[PDB]
């Protein structure tokens, strides 16, 4: 929101309705296994 | 048996013969509710005690407040009794019940003897924050309300309506002491959120000096001589010249040149005369420069702020009770009045709605053949009597801006307007351009039961006519303000619940650690302009690091120093933007913080002790802002377009076209 | 124009606006509905006799015992206002029920053996509503405040975008019941017509259906259109029903009579159904896309070649086509719906609901009722037809029924009370049209969902209950009656009435206590509109939506009327000119214009019938007549405000001010003020200060007698004529022969409240404003209530106002007044408060007042007379004791030496004690009046007694009155009768007042003989009368009286929104006075306004400067001693001020001795009767300060009373109309740290009542741990006044002045300790 309500959850620090995830580790990303539901960001790293 | 004792356990809830009753429970018997039946709202009916309404007081001094003498009894008898005896003008306790069953006068100079200098604290009811507990000096008064002293009301947000403040007895000399400690009138100066003197002239005693130092063009003697503002105070208090005359009188401005001797200096000033009556009440060593304005309410708070820098606590203090006690005097003698008749309102308002009048008549006429759609009718009909009202605005605002000529050395120089609407305006005080353009200029678009706007503005004024069509626009805003806080309210109790059970146990208990870290502060740079400084964030904080100039190899604050005012001024002497302080969630104190990690920002501006328990005082702080809760970008900022880590290139048109999604463009 | 009222004082008829509907009373919109509840209309009128005809023939099974309702009887009122309003009694009468009590010759034919009627029964009493809506039953008014609640009809929701819950918009629907339980309705984008019974879960539509046992070609029969598909010569066609192609795209050329009249991708919308019915084409080339997707409805399988492949309710596929187009089928009747618009709700809602026949149906209700138990079949078959079916059951009425049907668009818009089949069904066909295209949703805040529960619509809900309560008891004593027993009063008592009647009119949420202080304040409250109540929109459920404002209210809804803060869309009130109507919304006045003419017909309607007419506005610039100025008129359509031709207006709102309530009526200048202020400003006016002397508003808005007329604080007359006897609790009036009754002449008499209480405590006193020998109208004043004058309604006075920042006494609510307020004590309250005794046998002994007073001498026995009463009118002060009051004591505590000596001095020796009831602890009034209970069946001693002997002479004076001048009018008929027996006039003349014989002669006789019975009658009310309690036989409540003035301290307020309190009333030493030397009254602050903007206060100042200008004229003029005409000069003046509103000139009235009372009362100002939208004209305005010798600005340079220098730029300066509110500092101001703390708790006794001290709270607490003060904190929580001897160890201590201890326990804390050794845990602190 931009008031109570939001800082309100920060404090419970609820993780959102669809949650920007970021990259995990330095490194190449690619996919594999198209959607079954879900589908393979295989992030393999270079180092 | 056991269980019978607890409650019963967890058993049955055993009665007893011929009667339903789970038998007596030791558990719930010394705990309860919210704990138990004394830290929770159960805490009975405190002795030493008053509960009642409060009243002004004018005349009560900076240190202390007025209390009526029925209360003043109930709340001190013991005193007199260990009194009565002690100096021996009664024999026993009980004796000393009889000359009080009759008010004998000679009690009550014995209730003199246990008032003089007896330290009291004052906590009122609505107080949800620190900032509404104090202490104060008691004074004999004949009433039935609690007197307090003005200008700390505004901290305690404590009106005339029904605020009954508790008068609480410090009777042990510790509490005594707490009291002219840090509960003090004179103890509670800043907020302890922000360094700032808290207690800004609200809107009274604002209007006061305002009407004090202000400048204009026709005023008797305008134009003679003084060696001293004092023969300036015999001299307007007679009234032999008017009180915005540039005189010239000799004001003996200072300056701490040292580091605590004050070099004098002596400068002459064509300056008008009430603010050379507002000199005779500044303390030396605060700049004459600082008072030759047309007085601002920013400025005004800032001021003592700045004699808190430059001259420090104790003449910021005793300048404030000063300001108070001539703050009523020359508020009086502006007479400061508004009736039907001294108001003004343009008949260009009126013109301006004739032209408000076609434009709109002839978009709706698009409608009715079908060129805007309804959304695009919609926002175009709220666009332009949005700038209808600004041009209402440079109406009403330049006219009640300087619209008085008078005849003085030619033909007729002008000269800012007295209006009484203007004064407030640009005082700071209460003259809020926009509530009053709601008032003499139309009101405006007023939002609607969904949540959206009514496309129809409020045209006729305030002060003029209004219809029961422009009640209902305006009748969802006042449904709207009052729902929300009468909430916002609750839940911000409930905040300041969830802050205290976060921090308890959190102390200040050590100076210096042994950790070299903490985060990098750096001003919030976003949008367009630079908001939050660098300055700011750290203002009141300890380095973290020996901290290098833009100038290399040359370092300007070294690691462990404390940095304030001039130290901040050392900052913004060169370009220096990023600099690291100590964090407290760095801090490798153990359970406890250290104030080499912390800093000095509080209810006074120096060093934080070991014993400031920190974690609920956080609270508090926080916690009290919870009622106040709720295409093609053209460059605005003039500078150099400095592209940051953004792999840009030239193509054909010449076009800077963008081939990464880091583009963080600056404005170095 | 002019009445005897208008002759003692005239208001200024300022008017503008041509004014038609003339007000009713303001009550008669609770009279007028508890009458069409409450009369004699056995003919079938819906009140009283329709609902006892519903109820009847009142019998059950197999009793033979039929009751029939024949009439009723009302009783008398039992007891007078005023004798209902100083003893407690309820104002009712018996109601005396007329009952056909026929009994039946068992098994047979219905023949009678008795057919009695049972007449008078006592079914308890009802509350006769005294003629100003007002109810006293237990000792003040209490009124039944009406309520709102979901309109009884049919709903419709919405619910977009929240309650959706995914961007599918939903639009569902309900049907609002009369009497019964709710049906619900959903329809949402997900595809689903289902129905959510009662309450509880949502079932299928088709659930209701089969339960009557339906077939499903008969479902479907009633539903959609039936597509007949045509293979002729094994070529497929279609019927082309275009009416049916709405919601049916172009996917194959479609192709009709060889033309191509739809080419292949654009919808049918509206263009290609014209081009298809402009020559009827029903004949058209279908390849094979467009057949294969639909569903069959007859039994059609494979004729030709042979295969179960089709029977019925099946759609096609891409194997077996192969079968299917090739075997050929000549009729081939098929369902449609189309994705577009018809949605398959119903056709897809069978196959929700897997039941087919009435006992499956049943079964799946049930479960709706108790889920988890299997049922019957019988009891569910009586469950089913018996919940929406059963006449003893489910009922809508012409209510439910109208609204109902008239949102169905029906004409069947009465009848009926049980559902009725295709009605159901036809909600359904427009819930489908509301989610497909037709149909709207009716939203909460428009009547449509509001129906206003009335004084006599509650009480008909009430006594519906009591009906059913005791019937239960009285159905079966019908089958329990054999035949010579069952009787009225047999099966039928009073208490189950009493028990609920009592219930809901003596202390219910919608029937409470009348804030009683001020005659408007009263109004207020009895007239009003709120949103709470049994059953109504409460605040845990409605939010913020429900407490919005919705244009349609605009003439009923003040939303001005409400308390500040959580609370405030569920308690706003109704509009004055507003009644009523009928089934629950509000008869809406208006103004019948016949197009282009106003015509003075005033029209009631509702926001429905709103919706279809236009309406132009009351304040809009009319001519002559009504022929508008402009060519526009202001003309609100059907909800939106536009600009029309004058020519099309069907309606015209009655008056400008035709939109708030009483409250914001008499405050002019509300076109100037801002709604916040404005709320702020309602609130106050309803807390109005009952001041000692109440001055009427000198610029009002011409309600003042207004408010006098439609309440009922003052005495009023119901006939004409010379007063005869007025002291003072008593009026004894002649009526003049025109309208004097020729029954026993007519000497009428009006009894005053004298120094009573109220609710709040506070005095009433109606003040005799008519005078010896004055005449008075049929509709004219005889008393003053509180805040009246000469029945004006005169709230609190109007002073000099000023506005000048003046050292620090007004800082933004400070408010500073001179000290001649307190000085002159013109504000200033009378508090007489009752305080209840007990005694008279408590069972450890009979008690008697005082007798045995021991612990005090004979000095407390100075005012407590032979009897040990207070007395009467005594100084009680900080301790004494109001009454005596003995009880016994005990066995347990006697000890062996005096329990010999008990024995011997007596029989009660040590035993009694003094207990009695003492002046309550801080208080210094005067007892005035006694209100004794003697022991119903045996009297008191001598006091009681003499209290009744008190009350006799009071009364036996009064009607003596009333008896001479009927027995000494007869007896001048007598003195025609001795002259026609031979003159002996003048030796009657001679001879005493004993001297057609038979006739008056023994008239005489009989007006005694009245007399008699008169005084017995009234003392039969005085003797045994003093029935106080089953328990507690004899109760004393003391009457104290308590002046509280006006002091340093008290919040005081205006009228436009002006908050404050008074920091110190100042001398009038320092007041700032203008040339002439009178100084000013109020001194206030400026720097509000240009924030608060209530700037109508800023111009009642300077207006205020005007309506008091003129009166000074005249005040001068009068100490000129100067003529008639001089003042009619000024009048003259005065009348034809600077414009030309119509001020309806007299002088054919007496304007020289009818005016010079006026002169004398105008004198001081002029009241003057103001519109406040369409009133009065800044250049009028400043034409009466040109026409008073006051300055055009109205604002004049004053001189310090602290100085005496000018307030550089003239000063703001004129009269305001103040109030002072009923907040006063005794009810605040409560000193308590030492004294006696409770037993059960170690929680102090009392709060805001006896010792005051500070219930710390919590969060407090929080505040001294943002602060250093944890030793204080200690002390606080614990030995402070948290440890039972903590505290004592502390009291004893600081009597020494040591101020130094030890770390104690919280001693619960060292029995906390104790908790854990008894458990695992233990406490052996080490070292």
């Amino acid at each position: 929101t931009g008031g109570l309500p939001r800082v309100a959850d920060l404090f419970e620090a609820r993780r959102p309705k669809e949650p920007a995830i970021l990259a995990e580790i330095s490194g190449i990303v690619s996919f594999g296994k198209e959607t079954k539901g879900k589908r393979r960001l295989v992030i393999t790293p270079v180092d | 048996a056991v269980d019978a004792l607890l409650d019963n356990g967890r058993r049955g809830r055993a009665i007893t013969g011929s009667n339903k009753r789970p038998l007596k429970s030791l558990a719930d018997m010394i705990k309860g509710k919210q704990g138990r039946f004394r830290q929770n709202l159960l805490g009975k009916r405190v002795d030493y005690s008053g509960r009642s309404v409060i009243t002004v007081g004018p005349y009560l001094r900076l240190h202390q407040c007025g209390l009526p003498k029925k209360m003043a009894l109930e709340l001190f008898k013991p005193f007199i009794y260990g009194k009565l005896e002690l100096r021996g003008l009664a024999t026993t306790i009980k004796a000393a019940k009889k000359m009080v069953e009759r008010e004998e006068a000679v009690v009550w100079d014995i209730l003199d003897e246990v008032i003089r200098e007896h330290p009291v604290l004052l906590n009122r009811a609505p107080t949800l924050h620190r900032l509404g507990i104090q202490a104060f000096e008691p004074v004999l008064i004949e009433g039935k309300a609690i007197q307090l002293h003005p200008l700390v009301c505004a901290a305690y947000n404590a009106d005339f309506d029904g605020d009954q403040m508790a008068v609480h007895v410090p009777l042990t000399l510790e509490a005594q002491l707490e009291a002219r400690a840090l509960m003090m009138s004179t103890n509670n100066i800043l907020s302890p959120a922000n360094g700032e003197p808290i207690i800004v002239p609200s809107q009274d005693v604002v209007l006061g000096l305002y009407y004090m130092t202000r400048d204009c063009v026709n005023a008797k003697g305008e134009g003679m001589v003084l060696t001293g503002p004092k023969e300036a105070e015999r001299l307007y208090r007679s009234g032999l010249a008017s009180l915005h005359a540039r005189v010239k009188v000799r004001i003996t401005e200072y300056e701490k040149d040292a580091n605590g001797e004050l070099v004098a200096k002596t400068s002459l000033k064509d300056t008008t005369v009430g603010r050379a009556i507002l000199w005779m009440i500044v303390p030396k060593g605060l700049p004459y420069s600082i008072v030759n304005q047309a007085l601002g309410k920013k400025a005004i708070s800032k001021m003592l702020n700045t004699c808190y820098r430059i001259l420090g606590l104790k003449p910021t203090v005793i300048f404030a009770d000063q300001i108070m006690y001539t703050g009523f005097a020359y508020a009086a003698r502006s007479g400061a009045s508004v009736g039907i008749d001294d108001m003004v309102i343009p008949e260009k308002k009126h013109e301006i709605i004739s032209e408000a009048e076609a434009e709109v008549a002839e978009i709706q006429e698009q409608f009715q053949s079908g060129l805007v759609t309804a959304g695009e009718r919609y926002n175009k009909v709220i666009d332009i009597w949005a700038a209808a009202n600004d041009r209402v605005s440079k109406a009403m605002m330049d006219n009640l801006q300087t619209e008085t000529v008078i005849n003085r050395d030619g033909q007729e120089e002008k000269q800012v307007s007295f209006n009484s609407i203007y004064m407030m305006a640009d005082s700071g005080a209460r003259g809020s351009a926009a509530q009053i353009r709601q008032l003499a200029g139309m009101r405006g678009l007023m939002a609607k039961p969904d949540g959206s706007i009514i496309e129809t503005p409020i045209t006729a004024n305030f002060r003029e006519g209004l219809n029961v069509l422009q009640y209902f626009i305006s009748t969802h805003g006042a449904r709207k303000g009052l729902a929300d806080t009468a909430l916002k309210t609750a839940n911000s109790g409930y905040l300041t619940r969830r802050l205290v059970d976060v921090a308890q146990d959190l102390v200040v208990t050590e100076d210096d650690c042994g950790t070299h870290e903490g985060i990098m502060m750096t001003p919030v740079i976003e949008g367009g302009d630079v908001k939050e400084p660098l300055r700011d964030r750290v203002l009141g904080r300890v380095t973290a690091e020996d901290v290098l100039k833009p100038g290399t190899a040359d370092i300007l604050v070294p690691r462990n120093t404390l940095l304030h005012e001039q130290w901040c001024d050392l900052l913004e002497e060169n370009s220096v933007d990023a600099v690291k302080v100590r964090s407290v969630v760095s801090c490798d104190t153990d359970f406890g913080v250290c104030a080499h990690c912390y800093g000095r920002d509080l209810a006074r501006g120096h060093i934080i002790n070991k014993g400031e328990a920190i974690g609920v005082i956080a609270a508090q702080s926080i916690g009290e802002p919870g009622t106040q809760l709720t295409s093609s970008i053209q460059v605005k900022n003039k500078g150099s377009i400095k592209l940051s880590n953004v792999k840009s290139v030239v193509n054909s048109s010449g076009k800077l076209v963008i081939t990464s999604r880091n583009t963080e463009l600056k404005l170095i | 124009v002019y009445s005897y009222t208008e002759k003692k004082r005239i208001r200024k008829d300022f008017g503008k606006r041509p004014q038609v509907l003339d007000v009713p009373y303001l009550l008669s919109i609770q009279l007028d509905s508890f009458q069409k509840f409450i009369e004699q209309d056995p003919e079938g009128q819906y009140g009283l006799e329709a609902a006892f005809r519903s109820v009847f023939p009142i019998q059950s099974y197999s009793g033979n015992s039929e009751l029939q309702y024949v009439s009723y009887r009302l009783g008398e009122p039992v007891f007078d206002v005023q004798e209902c309003q100083i003893r407690g009694v309820t104002y009712s009468a018996p109601l005396r029920v007329k009952l056909r009590l026929v009994i039946y010759e068992r098994e047979a034919p219905e023949g009678t053996v008795k057919d009695i009627k049972e007449q008078e029964v006592y079914m308890g009493e009802i509350p006769l509503m005294t003629d100003n809506g007002t109810f006293v039953i237990n000792g003040t008014e209490r009124v039944i405040v009406s309520q709102l609640h979901r309109s009884p009809g049919v709903f419709f929701d919405s619910d977009k975008g929240k309650t959706h819950s995914s961007g599918k918009v939903l639009y569902n629907a309900r049907i609002i019941p009369y009497r019964g339980s709710w049906l619900d309705f959903e329809f949402d984008p997900k595809d689903n017509l289902f129905v959510r019974i009662d309450r509880r879960r949502k079932l299928p539509a088709t659930i209701i259906l089969r339960a009557l046992n339906y077939t499903t070609e008969q479902i479907l029969d009633l539903f959609f259109e039936k597509v007949i598909f045509e293979i002729r010569d094994n070529k497929l066609q279609m019927e082309l029903v275009p009416e049916r192609l709405r919601g049916e795209t172009a996917s194959f050329d479609i192709e009709a009579n060889g033309k191509v009249y739809v080419e292949k991708g654009r919808r049918i919308t509206a263009r290609h159904i014209r081009q298809l019915e402009k020559d009827d084409v029903k004949l058209i080339e279908v390849p094979v896309e467009y057949i294969a997707g639909k569903v069959v409805a007859k039994d059609y399988i494979d004729e030709s070649t042979g295969e179960l492949i089709c029977a019925a309710n099946m759609e096609l596929s891409l194997d077996l086509l192969a079968k299917l187009s090739q075997s050929g089928h000549k009729r081939i009747e098929t369902l449609f719906t189309n994705d577009l618009d018809h949605g398959p709700y119903i056709s897809e809602t069978l196959r929700v609901d897997p039941t087919n026949d009435r006992l499956s149906a049943l079964v799946e209700i049930y479960r709706m009722m108790r889920p988890g138990e299997p049922p019957t079949r019988e009891a569910a078959e009586s469950l089913f037809e018996n919940l929406f079916f059963s006449e003893d059951r489910y009922d809508l009425s012409a209510v439910g029924r109208m609204k109902f049907n008239r949102s169905l668009l029906r004409e069947e818009i009465e009848g009926s009370g049980i559902l009725s089949k295709d009605d159901i069904i036809d909600v359904m066909k427009k819930l489908i049209d509301i989610r497909n295209g037709k149909g709207e949703v009716d939203d909460i805040d428009h009547l449509g969902n509001r129906r206003i529960r009335s004084v006599g619509e509650m009480a008909e809900n009430q006594f519906r209950v009591g009906l059913v309560r005791v019937e239960r008891a009285v159905k079966e004593r019908l089958s329990l009656g054999d035949l010579d027993t069952l009787m009225p009063q047999d099966m039928i008592n009073a208490k189950p009435i009493s028990a609920a009647v009592k219930e809901f009119f003596g202390s219910s949420q919608l029937s409470q206590f009348m804030d009683q202080n001020n005659p408007l304040s009263e109004i207020t409250h009895k007239r009003r509109i709120s949103a709470l109540g049994p059953g109504g929109l409460t605040r845990e459920r409605a939010g913020f939506e429900v407490r919005d404002v919705h244009p349609t209210h605009y003439g009923r809804v003040c939303p001005i009327e409400t308390p500040e803060g959580p609370n405030i869309g569920l308690i706003n009130s109704l509009s004055v000119y507003a009644q009523t109507n009928e089934y629950g919304f509000l008869e809406t006045p208006y103004r019948k214009v016949t197009d282009g003419v106003v015509t003075d017909e005033i029209h009631y309607l509702s926001a429905i019938e709103e919706g279809n007419y236009v309406i132009a506005q009351a304040n809009s610039n009319l001519d002559e007549e009504g022929h508008f100025v402009e060519d526009l008129v202001t003309c609100r359509s059907k909800g939106e405000s536009s600009l029309f031709s004058r020519d099309q207006v069907d309606y015209m709102d009655v008056s400008t001010q035709q939109v708030v309530s009483v409250g914001a009526s008499l405050i002019p200048f509300l076109e100037h003020d801002d709604a916040n202020r404005a709320l702020m400003g309602a609130n106050m006016q309803r807390q109005a200060v009952p001041t000692l002397r109440a001055d009427k508003p000198l610029v009002g808005t011409g309600m003042e007698r207004a408010v006098a007329v439609d309440s009922g604080v003052t005495a009023v007359a119901k006939r004409g004529g010379v007063v005869q006897y007025v002291d003072a609790s008593r009026i004894v009036i002649k009526v003049n022969e025109d309208e004097m009754y020729p029954g026993e002449a007519g000497i009428d008499i009006y009894n005053l409240t004298k120094y009573t209480r109220s609710n709040q405590n506070t005095c009433i006193n109606q003040m005799p404003c008519v005078s010896l020998g004055e005449p008075v109208e049929r509709g004219d004043v005889l008393a003053d209530g509180p805040s009246t004058d000469l029945g004006e309604l005169a709230l609190g006075q109007n002073m000099r106002v000023a506005f000048m920042p003046w050292n620090g006494y007004n800082f933004e609510d400070s408010i500073l007044v001179s000290e001649r307020v307190v000085q002159e004590d013109r504000f200033t309250t009378i508090h007489i408060q009752e305080l209840a005794c007990v005694s008279r046998d408590t069972k450890l002994g009979p008690e008697e007042i005082t007798a045995d007073i021991p612990n005090v001498g004979e000095a407390a026995l100075s005012k407590l007379d032979e009897s040990g009463i207070v007395y009467i009118g005594a100084e009680v002060t900080g301790g004494d004791i109001l009454v005596g009051k003995v009880t016994p004591k005990g066995e347990t505590q006697l000890t062996p030496e005096e329990k010999l000596l008990r024995a011997i001095f007596g029989e009660k020796a040590s035993d009694v004690k003094d207990s009695s009831l003492r002046v309550p602890n801080g208080v210094s009034g005067t007892v005035i009046d006694v209100q004794v209970f003697t022991r119903d069946g045996v009297e008191k001693d001598k006091r009681a007694l003499e209290i009744e002997e008190m009350q006799l002479k009071q009364a036996k004076k009064d009607l003596s009155e009333e008896l001479q001048i009927l027995e000494a009018g007869l007896f001048s008929r007598i003195r025609a009768v001795l002259v026609a027996g031979g003159v002996e006039a003048e030796k009657l003349d001679k001879l005493p007042r004993d001297r057609q014989l038979e006739q008056l002669a023994e008239q005489y006789d009989e007006l005694k003989h009245e007399f008699e019975k008169k005084l017995e009658a009234k003392r039969r009310k005085i003797t045994q009368g003093d029935d106080l309690a089953p328990g507690v036989l004899k109760i004393v409540k003391v009457y104290l009286a308590v002046k509280r003035r006006i002091q340093p301290g008290d919040k005081m307020a205006g009228r436009h929104g002006n908050k404050g309190v008074i920091s110190k009333i100042n001398p009038i030493e320092d007041m700032p006075y203008d040339e002439n030397g009178t100084p000013v009254d109020i001194v206030l602050n400026p720097l509000g306004v240009p924030s608060r903007m209530n700037i109508g206060q800023i111009l009642e100042t300077h207006l205020g400067m005007a309506a008091k200008g003129i009166g000074d004229k005249i005040n001068a003029m009068l100490k000129q001693q100067q003529e008639v005409a001089k003042l009619r000069e000024f009048i003259q003046r005065a009348y034809d001020l600077g414009a030309d509103v119509r001020q309806k000139v007299d002088l054919s009235t007496f304007s020289d001795e009818e005016v010079m009372r006026l002169a004398e009362n105008l004198r001081k100002g002029m009241p003057i009767a103001t519109p406040v939208f369409d009133g009065a004209k800044e250049a009028e305005i400043k034409e009466l300060l040109k026409l008073g010798d006051l300055p055009t600005s109205g604002q004049i340079r004053l001189y310090d009373g602290r100085t005496g220098e000018q307030f550089e730029r003239p000063v703001t300066v004129g009269y305001m109309y103040m109030l002072k509110l009923n907040h006063l500092v005794d009810d605040k101001m409560h000193a308590r740290s030492t004294g006696s703390y409770s037993l059960v708790t170690q929680q102090p006794l009392g709060g805001k009542a006896q010792f005051g001290g500070q219930r710390f709270g919590e969060m407090e607490v929080w505040a001294l741990e943002a602060y250093g003060a944890a030793y204080t904190l200690q002390e606080m929580l614990t030995v402070k006044s948290d440890d039972v001897n903590g505290r004592t160890k502390m009291y004893k201590n600081i009597v020494d002045g040591n101020h130094q201890m030890e770390p104690g326990m919280p001693e619960s804390f060292n029995v906390l300790l104790k908790e854990i050794r008894s458990l695992g845990i233990n406490i052996e602190l080490e070292d």
